[PDB]
């Protein structure tokens, strides 16, 4: 007998994940601003093999970073970290509309952050591939 | 059961496998 | 600047524009929200806005300008109304008055604006609180009568003798003078008979229960303070517990009034008041038990699914479960036909005690713990609570909480402990039971076994050591198998984790296995070479853990061994950490230092503190030599942090090690006083190189970590030295030198707070030894700290707080010092001290405080003699004026008892006849004014100027009291507090001065 | 779907550096007083859609109080914040409470325990009580380490809507676009002064 009983991130793959801090550059009173802390990562979309961070605060999981890895941005160090590295992105939409920042990215130890740098560099290859 | 004991706890894996 | 109209005064206020303002404010949004803000700020806060107020209650349709208008009208009647014709305050009650009439009668009014109607009420009160009784006699009488009219009224009066009661008697203490609140408190108190006869008959006869719930509310008011007749001499205790527990509208209310019912100061030896508090019980757990839910209920799941107000009700219930069994179930212990009340009521809060919530468990956790710890001190008691204390134990152990949240666990032990004691038996059947469940898999989980081994481990010391061995070995072996069953690193980690938790918690058992206690530690160390995240910290923590409490048998010759273990400890000790990381490295050093210090043959001490610092010390002996071949090599990052390990390693072994350390420090300490110094050319050098950002670059930042551990290592011995002689002859003279000159001389971005926290050791230690030390410390590092902190509150705060901690011990152990300073330096020490008033930074508000009081005891010690003589006619009104300054400027409260502390011994000196000389010029005042005379006269000009709406009488009156009251502390700091009333408002009565007669 | 909160307690307490911590990420360290209220919208995003606050940032100075309870008329839910650091700010808890429930009869409140990030806590667990005969939910938090910084949105989340099982679920993250000389000199230039300026907070465990 029969008895009836009673995010946009699915189509990407993760390259690279690390936690970090992420600092924006106020330029007009000269300091760093904290944008958010958490995991950052690489993701490739697999219907373009394009790679992007993104980056989400702990426990809120809000977007403090998302722009393509592009193949002109260059990674800068800081004069105060040996764990951290700068560069200009001119298109990153965590807060609406596309704005450039100029930002700044510190990580745990000094081989995150040169480990960091070598995936970064990776993921600019394959976005220089396509 | 204290020569027992010291036995199993030698047996816990240092590198839990 | 168009909503801006209403700013201009000129014009009649045109109500349209105000209603636009207020409504963009309230319901609008953006800039225009913004700019509304400010308008109505600048509005509210115009002084003759208040005359305006009349027109915007009669003639405005917006609530809110209503509301706005009473609030502008609050701040009159509060600060300025004894300074009013007596025409306005007596119009200003009758519109008052009437609007409020007025607006309970539109039933559609007194249902839409609630808010509005109770501001009003609200406003009213404040009226009372300046006018009532003495010019208002009738209003009680009129108030009852009035009630009888509407059932509206009625509401609305129960609403304002509700603020009424909370005014006078729940927030009076620092809004009123003491006189002003007794007067208001007795006021009531006479005519609270009528009040309390109104507010009884409504309960009895009235049936709308929004007039029921709001005479409710104004009776919760009255329980804080009314005599206990009106309660047990009447009936209401039995409306409370039977009539009004039934409705859900009443039933949160009346809860919360037999919360209170049960706090009642209550005879204690009448025997119908004990039948009556019995009573009142027994009603509402049957309402409880018919009406709202069974004792068998889940009310677990019920506060989870949070339907209506249940979360607050089951709130309500354990509070009043909890105050009235806490103060009363005594009561219930003896007489047999109470029996199931009793546990009945416990049993309630069993249930409730299983609640996933935190500060809800912790409510009924504290009265678990004065439960248990009576059953256990009272004789005859522990068998009524048998079954209780065994489900107890059972939620316990389930929400045992991490240890490590803190205080929870340490309550939560302190419970558990008790019911151990109490049934050991039970408790070792439960602990097994938990633990057979996690093997069998039907409760396993990494929350469940990290929680039941926190239980386990909590109750050690509390079995008998012959049933703890036998318990200990059933729950290791079984520990043991759970990880052996359980595959994976990820779920081997947890359990070996927990296994090793728990003997960490039973060194009494380690200390009677020998060869347990020495496969354990071995066992540690395999784990200090496994990567898996956790291991390696659970290794070193629980190594140091078992050594602070097993440490003789570490240094001892155990039997059938050739060799103490320490020694074997440190043979292998480079293979024993060779996969940690450094602060990891350190903590075993430091458990090691543990143990040495336990042999107290100083040779053989000495011996294995040697042989522990070998590494260290010949990686020590060869970068002293490369060091000192090429100072370019500190440039080197690796070089750097090798340094700063080294130290760090000697900082771990001396904290545990304390005066036993002095042997390894002379090793060392002419070296590193050398490497100071280079170190601290580098820093300079650098910042010389590329500026003041130069101490933000990792190279620096590793070169003052060299520096810092190096003050932290010397801080940590000599705040534990025995011998201060050596401390004096040996270490304080090299010391100095390698520090003081280089802190004055480096620029502010470059000195190290470090230098200060240091000194202020050695000073606390050996400060009365070395007078010309602690001078040399003041030349150094005095003035030029204070040029870096005295420009304002934020920049530099580590080295403000060393400052005045420096300055405090050699204020306390070397005042010598301050009085070699020149004149001038002298009166910087004072402006520092003062500025220290100033701060609101805790840390540094105290210190400034204390510093003050003991420099005036330092300075009265002295007799009378020129030095003293002269520090009065320069600073005593100097520190009278500051110390009232900051006693009566509204920004510094948390200083009032230090302050008042201050300002008593200042004045008590005067009127002691302490001070010698006159404290004026001799052309000011008549020749042989005694300083009382002028102290007083000065104050009274010194508050005249500074609060120049007080009368001379108010002044006068509370000078009189503060000098006469200056050898009674409490009745001092009341004539301040009461002062601080009295100048936030005009027209304060001087009389209210004579309060402490 | 938007909700009026309000936020009351002393001066120095943590208020502004909170709701600014929740708006942009980042920590203010300077004190700058509020003057009367300073409104923000801040959006969450939930398992039940996303809910607004609109919160209502007070000033706790009593010389920039401006409307002072004016601010809480028609009010949805509320936080009191003190400062564990300083005794008094938890004193005066039971007198923001006693202004804002005169206000508001009926709504949600956390009490908010801020600066638990500092050793010399003042405040202690076990002193904190004022929150169980009023029925309010009580958290230790910290602006400065985040700890348990989403905790009083996320239960007065679930008491607005009515659903205990309320969670906050990750936005949406679409895909970023792919994209000039006219402004490259500028940005080389905004560029060297940020790296020529130190990150703060070095010291900090990343
Ligand atoms: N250590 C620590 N400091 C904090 C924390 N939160 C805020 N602060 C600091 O406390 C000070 C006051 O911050 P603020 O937000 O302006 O307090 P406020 O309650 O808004 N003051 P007001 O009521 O006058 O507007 C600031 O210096 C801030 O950096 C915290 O969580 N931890
Ligand atoms: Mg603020």
């Amino acid at each position: 007998i029969h008895f009836e009983p009673v995010t946009m991130e699915e189509d990407e793959e993760v390259l690279y994940k690390v936690r970090a801090k992420l600092f924006r550059f106020d330029a007009d009173a000269k300091e760093w601003k904290e944008r958010g802390t958490g995991d950052c990562k690489f993701l490739k979309n697999k219907k373009t093999n394009k790679v992007r961070i993104l980056m989400r605060r702990d426990k809120t999981l809000k977007i403090c970073a998302n722009h393509i890895i592009a193949p002109e941005y260059t990674l800068k160090p800081n004069v105060g970290s040996d764990r951290s590295w700068v560069y200009a992105c001119t298109a990153d939409i965590a807060e609406g509309e596309a704005e450039a920042f100029t930002f700044a990215i510190r990580f745990g130890s000094k081989e995150n952050a040169d480990k960091f740098k070598e995936e970064f560099e990776k993921a600019q290859e394959i976005n220089k591939k396509a | 059961s204290l020569q027992e004991l010291v036995q199993q706890f030698e047996a816990l894996p240092g590198d839990l496998v | 600047g168009s909503m801006e109209g209403i700013l201009d005064f000129s014009n009649d206020l045109d109500i349209a524009l105000l209603d636009q303002v207020v409504s963009t404010f309230y319901q609008g949004s953006g800039v225009q929200q913004k700019q509304a803000q400010e308008i109505l700020t600048k509005f509210q806060d115009n002084p003759d806005a208040w005359q305006k107020a009349d027109q915007i209650l009669q003639f405005s349709t917006n609530p809110q300008s209503k509301f706005i208008a009473l609030s502008i009208l609050d701040k009159l009647i509060t600060r300025k109304w004894k300074l009013l014709p007596n025409d306005h305050r007596i119009g200003i009650r009758n519109f008052v008055v009437g609007m409020i009439i007025s607006m309970c009668q539109d039933d559609e009014v007194f249902k839409t604006q609630k808010n509005l109607i109770n501001k009003s009420d609200l406003t009213l009160v404040q009226i009372l609180k300046q006018e009532w009784p003495q010019n208002w006699p009738e209003f009680i009488p009129e108030l009852i009568g009035s009630s009888s009219s509407s059932v509206n009224v009625c509401e609305n009066n129960m609403i304002v003798l509700k603020l009424l009661s909370e005014e006078v008697f729940d927030f009076s203490a620092e809004q009123m003078t003491q006189a002003k609140a007794l007067h208001l408190k007795n006021s009531m108190s006479k005519e609270f008979e009528q009040i309390f006869k109104l507010c009884f008959q409504v309960l009895e006869q009235g049936s709308s229960s929004s007039l029921i719930v709001a005479t409710l509310e104004s009776l919760l008011r009255y329980l804080h303070w009314i005599p206990y007749r009106y309660i047990y001499e009447t009936n209401i205790l039995e409306l409370l517990s039977t009539k009004f527990m039934t409705s859900p509208d009443t039933r949160a209310i009346t809860l919360k009034c037999l919360t209170e019912v049960s706090n009642l100061k209550i005879p204690q030896d009448n025997d119908l008041i004990k039948r009556q508090t019995v009573l009142f019980f027994q009603n509402t757990l049957q309402q409880i038990a018919t009406s709202v839910m069974p004792v068998t209920a889940d009310l677990k799941a019920t506060y989870a699914n949070a339907n209506g107000n249940d979360q607050s009700f089951l709130q309500d219930l354990a509070m009043f479960l909890t105050t009235y069994l806490a103060r009363n179930r005594a009561l219930l212990e003896s007489d047999e036909s109470l029996r199931e009340l009793l546990l009945n009521a416990h049993q309630y809060l069993i249930q409730l005690s299983k609640i996933e919530e935190r500060e809800l468990f912790k409510t009924t956790l504290d009265y678990w713990h004065n439960l248990v710890a009576d059953l256990f001190y009272e004789p005859l008691k522990k068998h009524i609570y048998e079954e209780i204390c065994s489900q107890l134990r059972l939620v316990i152990i389930e929400n045992m909480v991490r240890p490590e949240t803190i205080q929870l666990y340490k309550s939560e032990r302190e419970v558990l402990v008790y019911l151990t004691h109490l049934n050991v038996i039970d408790t070792e059947e439960i602990m097994i039971s938990k633990l057979a469940r996690q093997i069998d898999g039907s409760e396993w989980s990494w929350h469940n076994i990290n929680t039941l081994s926190w239980a386990i481990g909590s109750i050690s010391g509390t079995m008998s050591e012959d049933t703890e061995k036998r318990f200990v070995v059933t729950v290791i072996k079984d520990l043991l198998g759970l990880c052996e069953q359980k595959r994976g690193k990820d779920n081997k980690a947890v359990v070996a984790s927990d296994i090793m938790y728990v003997v960490g918690q039973y060194p009494r058992f380690l200390k009677a296995h020998w060869n347990f206690l020495r496969t354990v530690i071995l066992k540690l160390f395999e784990f200090m070479h496994e990567t898996h995240e956790g291991v390696q910290d659970m290794a070193c923590d629980t190594f140091i853990k078992i050594v602070q409490k097993c440490k003789y048998h570490f240094v001892i010759q155990q039997p059938r061994e050739s060799e103490p273990f320490i020694q074997t400890i440190i043979r292998d000790i480079q293979k024993t950490t060779a996969d940690l990381q450094p602060q990891q490295v350190h903590t075993f050093y430091k458990a090691c230092g543990i143990i040495i210090s336990e042999e107290r043959s100083v040779a053989e001490r000495n011996r294995l503190l040697s042989d522990l610092m070998q590494l260290p010390n010949m990686a020590w002996d060869t970068i002293v030599e490369q060091s000192t071949a090429n100072p370019t090599l500190l440039l080197d990052s690796e070089t750097v942090k090798i340094i700063a390990n080294i130290i760090k390693t000697n900082v771990a072994v001396c904290t545990s090690m304390g005066a036993d350390f002095y042997p390894q420090l002379g090793h060392i300490y002419y070296n590193m006083l050398q490497l100071y110094r280079a170190v601290s050319s580098m820093i300079s050098a650098q910042v010389a190189a590329e500026g003041l950002i130069a101490t933000k670059t990792p190279k620096v930042r590793g070169l003052r970590t060299i520096k810092k551990e190096i003050l932290k290592l010397v801080e940590t011995y000599i705040s534990k030295a025995r011998n201060l002689d050596d401390v004096v002859k040996v270490l304080v003279e090299p010391l100095l030198n390698a520090v003081l000159e280089d802190y004055m001389n480096n620029v502010p971005d470059a000195r190290d707070a470090e230098v200060l926290n240091c000194m202020t050791t050695v000073v606390e230690k050996v400060g009365h030894m070395i007078p010309q030390g602690v001078i040399l410390i003041l030349q150094s590092v005095f003035e030029c700290t204070l040029d870096m902190i005295n420009k304002d509150f934020t920049e530099y705060p580590e080295h403000r707080v060393e400052f005045y901690k420096l300055l405090k011990v050699i204020n306390e152990k070397s005042f010598a010092a301050f009085l070699e300073l020149p004149p001038a330096a002298f009166k910087l020490f004072v402006d520092a001290i003062c500025w220290a008033f100033k701060h609101n930074n805790r840390d540094v508000e105290v210190n400034g405080l204390q510093i003050a009081l003991d420099l005036v005891k330092n300075i009265e010690r002295m007799g009378n003699v020129p030095f003293a003589n002269e520090f009065h006619k320069n600073y005593f009104f100097i520190f009278v004026s500051e110390t009232f300054f900051v006693l009566t400027d509204s920004d510094h409260k948390s200083g009032f008892s230090k302050q008042a502390l201050l300002l008593m011994k200042l004045i008590s000196l005067v009127y002691d006849n302490k001070i010698s000389v006159p404290l004026y010029q001799e052309a000011e005042v008549p020749q042989g004014t005694s300083n009382q005379v002028y102290l007083s006269q000065y104050l009274a000009n010194m508050l005249s100027n500074a609060f120049p709406h007080l009368t001379s009488e108010q002044i006068a009156s509370f000078l009189s009291a503060l000098t006469k009251q200056c050898k009674d502390l409490v009745v001092f700091k009341g004539t301040l507090r009461d002062f601080l009333v009295q100048i936030k408002e005009v027209g304060g009565d001087p009389t209210d001065y004579l309060f402490a007669e | 779907v938007q909700f009026k909160l309000v936020l009351v307690g002393d001066g120095g307490t943590g208020k502004t550096t909170f709701v600014k911590r929740h708006l942009t990420g980042e920590f203010e360290k300077k004190y700058v007083a509020t003057l009367g209220v300073e409104v923000h919208p801040l959006v969450f995003h939930t398992n039940r859609g996303p809910i607004k606050f609109n919160v209502w940032d007070t000033a706790g100075q009593e010389k920039f109080g401006g409307l002072r309870d004016g601010y809480y008329i028609q009010a949805q839910c509320a936080i009191i914040m003190f400062d564990v650091t300083s005794r008094v700010t938890y004193k005066n808890v039971p007198n923001w409470h006693r202004d804002l429930v005169r206000v508001c009869e009926n709504i949600p409140i956390v009490l908010c325990g801020n600066k638990v990030d500092i050793k010399d806590r003042k405040v202690k667990a076990k002193s904190i009580v004022f929150h169980r005969k009023k029925n309010l939910q009580y958290y230790d938090i910290s602006a400065k380490s985040n700890y348990n910084f989403e905790k009083p949105f996320l239960w007065l989340a679930r008491k607005l809507i009515g659903d205990p099982n309320l969670e906050f679920v990750a936005m949406p993250a679409l895909a970023p676009p792919e994209v000039d000389p006219a402004l490259a000199a500028q940005y080389e230039h905004d560029l060297e002064v940020a790296q020529t300026t130190a990150l703060p907070d070095e010291d900090d465990d990343l």
